[PDB]
């Protein structure tokens, strides 16, 4: 079940953003969104902290929405 | 799979929902959109039908992974977004490819965000849109749909919105979409019908035109197409 | 009343000269403009007509304070200034709004002040402006027209420049004037009624649209309309 | 004389080589460039015409140093460039005026360089160019081209640009031409073929037209005409 | 006094305006937030058929902001 | 009978705006005419200094044309 | 000399640019006034008529304003 | 209950002018109140963004029409602008309403200024027979000083399109609001420290000298000190 | 019977070049004729603007091509330009023709220029050998520092809409003469003490050293003293 | 077998930086290498254009990420951009792909920027925590300041047409080598002598202050001495 | 060893793009000299045709000049 | 014949352009290639120069062309 995983990286991606976590669409790319490839690095290296790996920044292009990277995170995690 | 329906206050949103696959046409999503409109026409307090979609595609277009008088579904489905009492709203925030440039066009107003673009690659795989050009015409004038054609010319938000492929341009489309809304509130579904049906009166396509443009895209497809796709395929 | 004819060189102005009522519409003005281009047309020297006006509002449309066949005087005298062998000119320093719009579009050039303002407000009624739609599609094309009408989107000098709904702009409208006069004074009548006549023969409206757009308006103004209209007067 | 035929790889290129008479149109040009267009169609690996030209004058149009349902040559060669199974490129590094703006905006595409200009003088001289307006408004739209015929408007390379007369502009037509026949190399010549046959499919001209535009052209200079000319001569 | 009624007026706005009552600032203009005349005319019969009044259109003019409407209404109610 | 004002007027608005009396149109807006507010507030105290009265700035947007104000000065003036 | 070749000139020329003789500067260039070169060839024709000339078009270039034209056609009058 | 209300975010601090009945007018209390909120998000060493914004249809109206200067003196005004030019800070100012005469100034100080489709900019001051002399440098900075000279002439109006061409707003958009989330979000790749030697760099390559703070407020106060109805004739026409 | 014909109007004193013919060149009695109008519309207290207007096809050719300098000493041009900076009078340039070489500095001088459809700007005295130095601050002040330098190495030539666009031209339309009218309405709002104390502080916060119209002399001097040639070459190109 | 590939041509000298596997980076052979080849183009008295162009899709990509400063001491940087906007040659850059940080500087300190179809220009120092303080004189002299300075704050980038508007490019087209013909052939009317003069007196109307180089380079070391996190990130999302 | 492959492939790529081979700078980018992923594709089939080789389109991104596509493919040459 | 002349023309205009003798359009106006009326005062002169002649720099506006040009020169020179 990713659900618990994006939640915890939708707060992240507002946090980020500077809007409310409600406002996010989970399926909007992360280019539609505003994350350029600065904050992209900081929010991998938040999903490398926080669930124990090293995906490279390049994950974000390969899984281009909070859902996307929900489900890749999900399926590594444990 | 391939439609997310969300109703709204007096508005039912059909939401293309394939993004890993770029939101390819398929009988599966041409069937969910016509069902989503046949939905939203149904409920006689609806006033607006919004197509919006996921990720980076709005629309790519067909998957590459005919009775006398009859017309493909693509056809069909681009003449009632003209033809609804609905106000058809399409809401552009990646690449419109192919196909997926006539699902916008057809609808009564584009809203282009950022990342929206816009090309009809079609030659560069043998084909003709026909099926698309008419939506597009009606929106940039006959020469500059028939140049984009030729030379699968792509647009941005800003250059859409000049060519008037594109209503409404900004950075996120989603975010044009609330004062859209606003402004149709003070109008109503009557009052759209009799717009939409006189504009069809003023601006008619002639009643074999669906055919002709459904058979033209076959005839082509049905030709050295299946290399040019391929082409088209390792291009990307 | 309603309008004020002057003569010039080669010309004749017909003036909405009601500017307190916002010069609107009613059977008074369509038919001193129809009798104001009679007399026009009989002058054999004539070549010109302008249509110019007082205040703040170029007109304000119909004042809100049919046999089988046959037109109301509203579209005759649209069809009539782009049919005439006199060039038609329309002079905007004020707001044309709803009909007002149809008046001026369907004139030969319209020339735009900083003051002008141009706004079809007929969907916020419950209404069509199918009689004026023709006129201004003919200039701005069909998708600015029809997407214009259902957003009641209001142009300044310079977008209605932008989209064709104006062929000139400039800080006054009557200081556009004298530089158009002098450049038609190089052809003659016969020249600029030819020209006319073969707009007509590739740009024709069928026979019967006419009848159909009157019609529509006629319809949807006997409906929920008197509340709209009500509404609108509140707004002001 | 009036035309030099030039080979390159899948083009044909038609020369207008008469500088120091502005390369105006007269029977010679005209039969010359259908003689181009028909070694052009002939050569199956032909998929290109490009017509440019030399000096200072693009085209000065009629050099002035009907059975029933006949059409003139001019007309008749203009519908062609319109049809033909090759993509017609225009090359305007010069003026382009009365008739040579026809022959220009009947190409598939306009290239226009700094030195470009177009403009309609007919009506200085008392004449329609009903023969050259259908290929200028398919590309300016209606209310542009009869605008600009009313006001003989020149238009320059970003002008014409803007309002679709040229698809493109820079510095030098010529230099705009390699990445135009680079990216035609990308389809092929059934592919522009049906998309210029759907064209005329969904933009048609009617079988008439080329009769009546050939007729009203006959009928104008066949009247006050050798007055107007030769002060259309002495101004220049 | 007032908070109540600037309550009811900023949810039927959100409506009329297709927004959430949580993104409408009570002390932006009714033109920031884009609210025309005719959505206008519209609010004003909503604030008159809910506290019995009958204010002309014009009050949005005299009190351009929620927060401004919602204290003359507030202390022309009972 | 307006005529007397209107000519006094002219001429003062004509002197305000550098053109000629001869150049101004009666039904002419004040907008389309180039008088700012600023213009405006000195053209009412002309009027005001000229037949005695006291009549608000506010009065050229109820009377906005030479005409329009003529027939108001001429019929409140004696 | 040249004062009634210049009032001659300036009201045909007034005639052709729909405006006043006295809308007319002398020393304004022809292309400032707005004469193309066919009204200047109608306009050149006019010369002649009136002054029994045969100006050729081209001395609207030689003489670009209405004095230094108007100083040319007297100087070649009787 | 002051004309500036304060609010706390993710490494900024927001000060909104909170009197739009007045049309958010300068007088001493707004300027000590906006002092007073520059010197707490200072003093708080994870703020990087000071975020100005506004109420109702007036950003702000300028000096209110509803003072001596000892030597090296400058008025506080004009503290406060100069302020906004050196603190450590990332300056926002978010313009959806009319910047009126001394409101522009205010705008046109901080780093970056967001126009929505309400904004307005005018310099009225040449109405009134006064120099906006306070003001011009932090609009000059921003416009050349043709246009902040030529617009100050003809007491020119901006609207968001026009601020955003001659380079008086940054960004444009239908509200300057919605531009902020952007900004912010953008700021955040940078830090206060790099942020504070830019605005410290700007000064060391674009200097104001020590003693024009003093000479405008000087030329300022004396235009103020006929006056009376030049005043009166600008809130008639208001 | 002189180079600038003098017309006096409603506060303001109009100073038209009168020499068409010769294409308005820049000589000795130009400058002097320019110089003594602007002392009498300076001298008549109830003036407030004065007006820079021309003749024909040629706003001002620049110098005539049909002198020592003592220490700190200024070429009259430089003069008469820094005058048109400084003078108490609004200086409005009225160009519907050709400004060229020096004709561009003294447009640009002006505090408004109008350009109407027939109006040009370009200095041409690279191709001479030239360095346009008494033009260039003139210019610059307008354009800023990067495009009046390139225009100057590349002699750019710009049309109204062009000197529009990059500030040399402040209002542009079919015809100069009749953007005047509403310059001088708008000026009637202000007087001439508010646009003395306002051309002043300009020259306070955008000061020119006083060395610079001596250098730029001096410059000018040096260059013009193979110069022959390059001259005649750029007459036969006329 | 250097960084730099010399080529004469008539009356012109062009360097052509020859790294493109390595994004034409700035270390100290490109420095010497560029310094080196304008010497060999001041050195011959017939040349008068030093043309700067590049390989690849990198114009430049600035200081490589794969120094003492003694008093009154300048980095070589600053020295070359010096002497690009000094050297007697007019200076003409050609972009057709990405200048990026000092990259940015080093084509903005020519005369002339010609901007292709796939030029970018960006200063991403502020993400790495720094100020391109020696780059900035040389973009805010073409930009002005407040463009110049919020382009650093927001790391904004510029492709051609946008270059073009802000000044920092003057020509722009679908390949900035086709544009060149036309300036080389523009330049050949004017000489040496002329163009030396008129840069010359640019840096005499326009100055930079003798410890701007300095205080400069002070400033970028100071910073570059968290800078190694940052500059991981940096190439982490490159 | 290169330059035959660099001669080969600048004459192909001549062809392409509407050119002769001496107009090409073998360092110029594709994206500069105006190649799009179409004809990159027909020009990496002719590539793998002439050298018998089975290079990805890709090649082009990787090596994204004449000079560095012909060392790569020379280098793979016998 | 013009031949001779064309080609010491052709090879002046490629170095004052700075182009190859060869991308000249010898039919191509002089305007079209971009020369100035100060490159075509040059230009004049060196014809004049090399072949003993002394044409006004206006010639360039009469023969518009290097074609154009080369047959003037041609059958002037001797
Ligand atoms: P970040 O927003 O600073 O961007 C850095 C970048 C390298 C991603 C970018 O500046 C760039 O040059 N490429 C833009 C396209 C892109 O995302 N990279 C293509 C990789 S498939
Ligand atoms: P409603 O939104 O359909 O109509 C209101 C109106 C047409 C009367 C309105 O547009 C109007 O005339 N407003 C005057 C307000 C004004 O000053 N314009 C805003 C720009 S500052
Ligand atoms: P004046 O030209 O200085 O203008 C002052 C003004 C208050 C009239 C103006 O700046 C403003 O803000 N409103 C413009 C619209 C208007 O005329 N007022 C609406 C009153 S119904
Ligand atoms: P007439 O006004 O119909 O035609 C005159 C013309 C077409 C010969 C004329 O436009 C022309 O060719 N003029 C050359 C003049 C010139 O230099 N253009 C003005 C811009 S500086
Ligand atoms: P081909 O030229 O038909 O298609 C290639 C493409 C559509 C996949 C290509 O346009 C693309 O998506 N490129 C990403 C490259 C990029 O960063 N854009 C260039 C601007 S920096
Ligand atoms: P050169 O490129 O410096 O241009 C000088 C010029 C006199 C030719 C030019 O600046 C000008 O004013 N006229 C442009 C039109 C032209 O070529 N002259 C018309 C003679 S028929
Ligand atoms: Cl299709
Ligand atoms: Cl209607
Ligand atoms: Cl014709
Ligand atoms: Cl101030
Ligand atoms: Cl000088
Ligand atoms: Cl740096
Ligand atoms: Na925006
Ligand atoms: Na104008
Ligand atoms: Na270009």
């Amino acid at each position: 079940d990713p659900a618990p995983v994006a939640r915890a990286l939708r707060e992240e991606l507002a946090r980020t953003l500077y809007c409310e976590p409600g406002d996010i669409d989970d399926e909007a790319s992360f280019n539609t969104l505003g994350l350029d490839s600065i904050l992209g690095v900081e929010f991998v290296a938040f999903v490398n902290q926080t669930y124990g790996l090293d995906e490279k920044a390049g994950i974000l292009y390969d899984h281009p929405s909070l859902a996307a990277l929900s489900r890749h995170v999900a399926g590594r995690a444990a | 799979g391939s439609v997310r329906v969300v109703r709204g206050r007096g508005l039912l949103r059909a939401v293309l929902d394939r993004p890993e696959r770029r939101n390819p046409i398929d009988a599966g999503l041409l069937t969910s959109l016509a069902r989503a409109l046949d939905q939203a026409e149904s409920d006689q307090d609806c006033r607006v039908f919004v197509l919006s979609s996921t990720g980076e595609d709005f629309c790519a277009g067909t998957d590459l992974s005919l009775p006398d008088g009859a017309e493909l579904p693509y056809w069909t489905l681009l003449e009632r977004l003209t033809r609804s009492p609905l106000a058809t709203v399409a809401v552009v925030d990646g690449r419109a490819t192919a196909g997926g440039v006539g699902l916008a066009a057809a609808c009564d107003l584009v809203l282009a965000g950022e990342r929206a673009r816009f090309r009809l690659t079609e030659v560069l795989a043998g084909l003709v849109p026909a099926m698309a050009l008419p939506f597009v015409a009606r929106r940039t004038g006959e020469q500059r749909a028939f140049a984009a054609t030729l030379r699968a010319e792509e647009f941005d938000a800003g250059a859409a919105h000049r060519v008037g492929l594109a209503d409404l341009a900004g950075p996120r489309a989603e975010d044009l979409l609330p004062p859209v809304l606003a402004g149709l509130g003070r109008t109503d579904r009557s009052t759209t019908a009799a717009l939409k049906e006189y504009r069809a009166r003023l601006f008619p396509r002639d009643a074999r035109l669906g055919h002709d443009a459904s058979r033209l895209l076959i005839e082509r497809f049905a030709a050295g197409t299946g290399q040019l796709l391929a082409r088209l395929r390792e291009a990307g």
